[PDB]
């Protein structure tokens, strides 16, 4: 899910910079050190949108740099659990099909999006399903369902995916199963 | 008794320039639950400490290395000397 | 009890009564008394 | 460089007002491709307007008390009623006045 | 007499006197930043010598630092002295 | 006598406090004189003070 | 992100921490083979650190400047106690039950103990200490356990780490075994109450059950030139420990006359107290080759050249010089005069500024062999050039632009620390400015003598350059020679005339002087 | 480098300027591959080869002998004394 | 104060004032060596390094004890500016004002 942080913390001005705005040169830096940037707490950050910055820094020892409190709004984005979310296909393979959610892909096992049995990589690279009549290819609209999700910074798309839930699935089997289903 | 007089004298970057900066000024990592000195891996680009694996943040800090000659040398002692960390500049 | 543990005591005690009343929980009259009884009561 | 990073709010944002605000960042801060991609996956699977989406979220205050719920009716829009349980992973029991939820969908999207 | 008429003889006099430390200390500083890339307040064309501390002394001896000191009293009161033209 | 006396202060109020925040004097000296300024160990010589101003016809 | 130590929490060290933080275990007494490899397993196992410059650490991928040591446990089937720790261990044993393992105090009395100690231990220490020496006073002379009523037995310490019980048969003594079993019993709140924090420092961890192996970084091979490397005698001791360990076990699965078995229980129990700690007060010193007692983990600590008082309180450092003083009358106050190959040996380093970069390039075309010249040149990332191996120096000049560093001489002007020993005063060390001039020898003025109680009959003097922006910000604003004319212990000037000065003075001025026009304009030529 | 100035014995000539660091006689050690342990002028100290004696020990060792001079000029900073005390 | 003065040397009183003032802080007469003004100092390094035994770092770790650098000496030990003379100003810059 999409988020929106406001967030309080000091920013270094380096001497270089002096004689001009606080505000410009503290969004700046606030760029250069949080874009693209997982955080631990809050999620990864997709960038800053505005900041502002008090004129008063303090000097410490050994720096010839200001310190300034800032205030600024982040725009955050985490996946959270049990979430329904709508994506698109981004590649299919024999590992299973790759999702894409915003930033991210996300990733769902051969084994987990219709309860039968069904064939992957077939001809045309085109997954079949042999007693459901299924066809999954690029350009899909699919509404996804998020079961478990971890965030290490060591691998950003290690999202697991669901679709063995009824009323879930491509946007066309969904509005048959609703019409059939009353 | 050189110290001693530049302190006298109310000289605190003085007194660093001569007596770490000069001599033995060293960087260390430390865990921030434990207080024991870690390392970086330099392979696996991670910061790694003894009891802690990759569990754990580590932080760097410059300090005399004497200071940490004697933190190993208290450990070879039965003694737990642990570092509790602390920010530069705080709100 | 034995004069030590008074003298642990009553520094406690003093010690309370100087806390409560720099926080404004009491009236310089109220410390005076409870200051009153302490010295008393250990003496 | 040394910094704190302490939070103080902890809003939620739809798919529609996400995509103002990335246009509204990447026009002037000219970011990245990951930036610009993000905005690539909002341009076809967002339903509404900023206008609607605020509309729709501001609505169901009242029948629902959670802001995280609100921010993916927004971005879904279910108009169905066989399906709202299905986005619902709340233990407690919502009331009877989800057909309320599907009539506030229509006049706003 | 606040606790004794010597200490608000001493408060007094420091109000509006910069003591040698805070001296060595805004001209230390100002040295250390200027050294790093900053632009010079004075014309620095005719001066003397040309290294980070004597314009930093020049820049100190006509108030043109935008530097604010802040003495920290112990009962907590706080004391803002402003060397920018003072 | 280094050892003793080494974490002792100056503070803006005029006391001689230690850095753990014991109070040793409540102000220093007696005048809060440096003997460094002193005119030997006197704050003001007034006979000094006087020679300086109506010396040149005394 | 850099933090700041800002305190140190000291404790026991666990034994499970002792294991956990291990990264190997010393089983192996056998130190070097035939051909010279270290054992896997023995007190030079190179996963305990690297201290060859070629070499790298397999715990992490470091050389010798990035890899900090690593420890290793040596296992101890029987227990032994920590000399450092018999002053705490007798106390929790003469204080203590045991049967129940309790202060011997009734518990309506402890309630109110505790409740006062944990109500006073951090408003006045003084007091906590006083409440905790009465408690141990008046529980230790019980002779009965209120919870137990069992006949508490005396118990006696014989040096250096004997105790001894006194029961009907008036003599039998304590194996390291049952003090541990026995300091198991005592609970957190008894161990609180009497002083010492539980959840830190357990009272049965003074009892050692593994011993910790230091790092070979704090362990080096000293290189002789002499082809035999000499070991440190930390190692020395250490082979000794692990070969009674292994003298030890093999006794108790194979026999047990229990005889001998307690004659290497009293040997290894000797051999770790005396590695922990040498000059033992009832103990023989331990010799390795040449009967010269060892060096141990307390004897690097403690004297004038140990870790606090030789590398810690002080310490040698770079930037310095010392010579011969002669005097110089054509110095000022605040000067003082530098031989050249001083000058062109120390050096201060100047970051390129808009301001400076012109003097700074002819110092740079200047090399190293000429004054004023420079020595090396720092590029903005952090590379340094000698510049006596550069081919072309007025290249390189025109290529420098502001954020590079040029370690240049010594030039008129500079601010340096002239010290003399002993350093009674602050004013034993002032700075000054200095003056390059011919001569092997350090130039001083005549009228700064008496604050360093300095003299020409052979005497020596100390230089020191700061190197940083702020160091010599702080020793020109506050350490001047003509700002510290008065001295501090009185009101009155250090500096002043001496001998000639007198002399010179009282001639010239006596009213008998006449002078011509002549004669006032050499007088007055010399000011 | 620091080896020009041996002959082909491993032993320097007279008459020769020296400086700090270059070897006056050629030494190689069996092993405890062979190792140098070769004989060089002490750091800082100038001068000329002044003898070079070559004799055996009585065991039949050979022994080298090697004398440096250097030339001393009063300069400031040298001390003197007269039969007085003075 | 007549001790240094019968021996011809000049003191200013009010060191000596100070140093009266020390050794009697704790309502009893103190010594300032070990046994007085030094040991009761709450900083185990500066102890142990006056005291150049090791049985105070001992008696630490036994006792759980915690040291907290306000001191001058256990700073300069472990390598971080003291607080005094320019370690009591802080300092704060408007960089905008050129
Ligand atoms: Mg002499
Ligand atoms: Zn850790
Ligand atoms: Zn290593
Ligand atoms: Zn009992």
């Amino acid at each position: 899910m999409f988020k929106l942080v406001r967030a309080k913390g000091i920013v270094r001005i380096p001497p270089e910079y002096f004689g001009q705005s606080v505000d410009e040169i503290a969004i700046k830096i606030l760029r250069q050190e949080y874009q693209e940037k997982l955080i631990k707490d809050i999620g990864v950050v997709l960038g800053i949108v505005n900041a502002k910055a008090s004129e008063e820094g303090f000097i410490i020892f050994g720096d010839g740099a200001t310190y300034h409190e800032v205030e600024f709004d982040m725009l955050v984005y985490t996946p959270i659990i049990h979430e329904v979310i709508e994506g698109e296909v981004s590649q299919v393979d024999n590992y299973g099909v790759y999702v894409n959610m915003g930033p991210v892909d996300g990733l769902v096992h051969i084994s987990q999006i219709t309860d039968d049995n069904l064939k992957f990589d077939s001809n045309r690279g085109i997954l079949i399903g042999e007693k459901s009549k299924k066809s999954i290819q690029k350009g899909d609209r699919v509404r996804a369902m998020i079961i478990s999700a971890s965030m290490s910074s060591g691998r950003l798309p290690r999202i697991a995916l669901t679709m063995k839930q009824p009323y879930l699935g491509k946007i066309e089997w969904i509005n048959q199963e609703i019409a059939k289903a009353s | 008794m050189e110290r001693d007089c530049l302190i006298g004298f109310g000289t605190a970057m003085l007194i660093k320039d001569r007596l770490l900066d000069n001599s033995d000024k060293a960087v260390v990592y430390i865990c921030d639950q434990c207080g024991y000195v870690g390392w970086y891996d330099r392979s696996k680009n991670r910061y790694v400490c003894p009891v802690h694996g990759d569990k754990s943040v580590l932080h760097p800090v410059t300090v005399s290395y004497a200071f940490k000659l004697l933190i190993q040398e208290l450990m070879s002692m039965v003694i737990s000397p642990r570092l509790i960390l602390g920010e530069k500049v705080n709100l | 009890s034995t004069v030590t543990i008074s003298d642990i005591e009553m520094l406690l005690k003093d010690t309370e009564i100087w806390d409560k009343l720099l926080r404004n929980e009491l009236s310089i009259e109220e410390a005076k008394k409870m200051f009153d009884d302490v010295a008393r009561s250990y003496s | 460089m040394s910094y704190s990073l302490k939070t103080i709010e902890e809003h939620f944002v739809p798919y529609s007002i996400a995509k103002k605000y990335i246009k509204e960042l990447i026009d002037t801060g000219s970011s990245s491709n990951l930036i610009q991609k993000t905005f690539d996956y909002l341009n076809s699977i967002s339903r509404c307007d900023e206008d609607s989406a605020s509309k729709i979220m501001k609505e169901l205050e009242e029948i629902v008390k959670r802001e995280d719920v609100r921010a993916v009716l927004a971005s879904i829009c279910p108009t169905t009623v066989e399906e709202v349980r299905s986005v619902l992973v709340i233990d407690p029991s919502t009331i009877y006045s989800t057909e309320q939820i599907q009539k506030i969908i229509e006049i706003i999207k | 007499m606040t606790i004794d008429k010597i200490n608000e003889i001493f408060k007094e006099n420091w109000k509006n006197k910069l003591t040698k430390y805070e001296i060595a200390r805004i001209i230390s500083a100002r040295a250390l930043q200027l050294s790093m890339g900053a632009l010079p307040l004075i014309d620095t064309s005719n001066l003397k010598s040309d290294d980070v501390i004597s314009i930093a002394e020049e820049e100190l001896k006509r108030g043109v630092l935008p530097i604010t000191i802040r003495r920290i009293y112990p009962n907590g009161q706080v004391e803002l002295i402003s060397v920018r033209k003072i | 006598l280094i050892n003793a006396l080494s974490d002792l202060r100056i503070e803006y109020d005029g006391t001689v406090r230690s850095l753990y925040g014991d109070i040793v004097q409540v102000v220093y000296g007696d005048d809060a004189v440096h003997p460094m300024y002193s005119a030997h160990s006197k704050s003001v010589n007034v006979n000094r003070v006087i020679e300086r101003v109506i010396g040149w016809k005394r | 992100s850099e933090k700041i130590i800002r305190g140190v929490k000291f404790g026991v060290l666990s034994p499970n921490e002792i294991r956990q933080m291990s990264v190997t275990a010393i089983i192996t007494s056998e130190v070097y083979d035939e051909d010279g490899t270290p054992i896997e397993g023995g007190v030079m196992d190179p996963k305990l650190g690297v201290i060859e410059p070629g070499q790298k650490c397999p715990v992490c991928g470091n050389t010798l400047a990035g890899c900090p040591g690593h420890f290793g446990h040596i296992e101890l089937i029987k227990p032994v106690i920590h000399i450092g720790y018999v002053k705490h261990i007798y106390d929790f044993l003469r204080s203590t039950c045991w049967r129940c393992g309790r202060i011997k105090i009734k518990e309506q009395d402890l309630e109110r103990y505790k409740r006062i100690y944990n109500a006073i231990k951090l408003r006045w220490p003084s007091a906590a200490r006083r409440l905790v020496e009465y408690i141990k006073k008046i529980s230790i002379k019980n002779l009965e356990c209120p919870h137990c009523g069992e006949k508490q037995f005396k118990i006696k310490l014989e040096k250096p780490y004997n105790f001894n019980e006194e029961r009907n048969g008036s003599i039998v003594k304590l194996s390291p075994s049952e003090i541990r079993d026995r300091l198991e019993r005592i609970p957190d709140s008894d161990v609180e109450l009497l002083g010492y924090d539980p959840k830190s420092s357990r009272p049965e961890w003074m009892i050692l059950t593994v011993l910790p192996v230091p790092p070979i970084t704090i362990r080096p091979s000293i290189t002789i030139e002499s082809g035999i490397r000499a070991e440190d005698d930390l190692t020395h001791k250490l082979v000794d420990i692990i070969r009674l360990n292994e003298r030890l076990k093999e006794s108790i699965e194979a026999g047990a006359p229990q005889l001998i078995i307690e004659d290497l229980w009293d040997l290894l129990q000797y051999h770790v107290a005396t590695y922990f700690d040498n000059e033992i007060p009832g103990l023989p010193p331990a010799k390795h080759r040449s009967g010269r007692p060892l060096r141990t983990l307390a004897q690097r600590l403690k004297g004038k050249e140990g870790r606090f008082r030789g590398n810690l309180s002080g310490k040698r450092v770079d930037f310095s010089a010392r010579t011969v003083i002669s005097p110089d009358p054509n110095l000022s106050i605040d000067e003082v005069g530098i031989p050249y190959t001083i000058a062109r040996m120390l050096t201060v380093p100047e970051r390129v500024t808009n301001i400076n970069i012109e003097r700074i390039r002819q110092y740079i075309i200047n090399g190293p062999d000429k004054w004023p010249g420079a020595n090396y040149v720092i590029k903005p990332d952090g590379r340094r050039i000698d510049l006596r191996y550069v081919k072309d120096r007025k290249e390189l000049a025109s290529s420098i632009t502001a954020g590079y560093v040029v370690e240049r001489h010594l030039v008129d002007g500079d601010v340096v620390l002239f010290n003399r020993q002993p350093s009674l005063h602050r004013i034993s060390m002032m700075a000054h400015k200095v003056r390059v001039l011919p001569g092997r020898t350090f130039r001083l003025n005549l009228l700064d003598c008496p604050p360093y109680n300095a003299d020409f009959d052979g005497d020596e003097m100390n230089l020191h350059v700061p190197q940083s922006e702020e160091a010599i910000a702080e020793a020109r604003e506050l350490m001047l020679v003509h700002k510290n004319i008065i001295t501090p212990r009185y009101g009155g000037p250090i500096i002043g005339g001496g001998q000639d000065y007198i002399s010179g003075a009282y001639l010239l001025s006596v009213k008998t002087t006449l002078l011509t026009v002549e004669e006032v304009a050499t007088i007055l030529g010399v000011t | 480098d620091y080896y020009r100035l041996l002959e082909d014995n491993g032993v320097v000539s007279p008459e020769v300027e020296v400086k700090g660091g270059d070897v006056l006689i050629g030494k190689v050690s069996p092993p405890r591959a062979k190792r140098d342990t070769s004989i060089v002028t002490r750091h800082g100290e100038n001068g000329i080869v002044d003898l070079v004696l070559i004799t055996e020990t009585l065991e039949g060792n050979k022994l080298v002998k090697v004398r440096v001079r250097d030339l001393r000029i009063p300069e400031i900073g040298d001390k003197f004394a007269t039969r007085h005390g003075q | 104060k007549k001790v240094l003065e019968e021996q011809g040397l000049d003191v200013d009183m009010r060191h000596i004032v100070l140093v009266s003032d020390i050794m009697t802080r704790t309502g009893d007469i103190r010594q300032i060596g070990r046994h007085g003004v030094t040991g009761e100092k709450s900083s185990v390094l500066a102890r142990a390094a006056f005291e150049v035994t090791v049985k105070h770092l001992l008696d630490a770790a036994a006792r759980g004890e915690r040291e907290e650098f306000k001191g001058v000496i256990e700073n300069i030990i472990i390598g971080q500016p003291i607080r005094l003379g320019t370690g009591i100003v802080e300092l704060t810059m408007k960089p905008n004002m050129r």
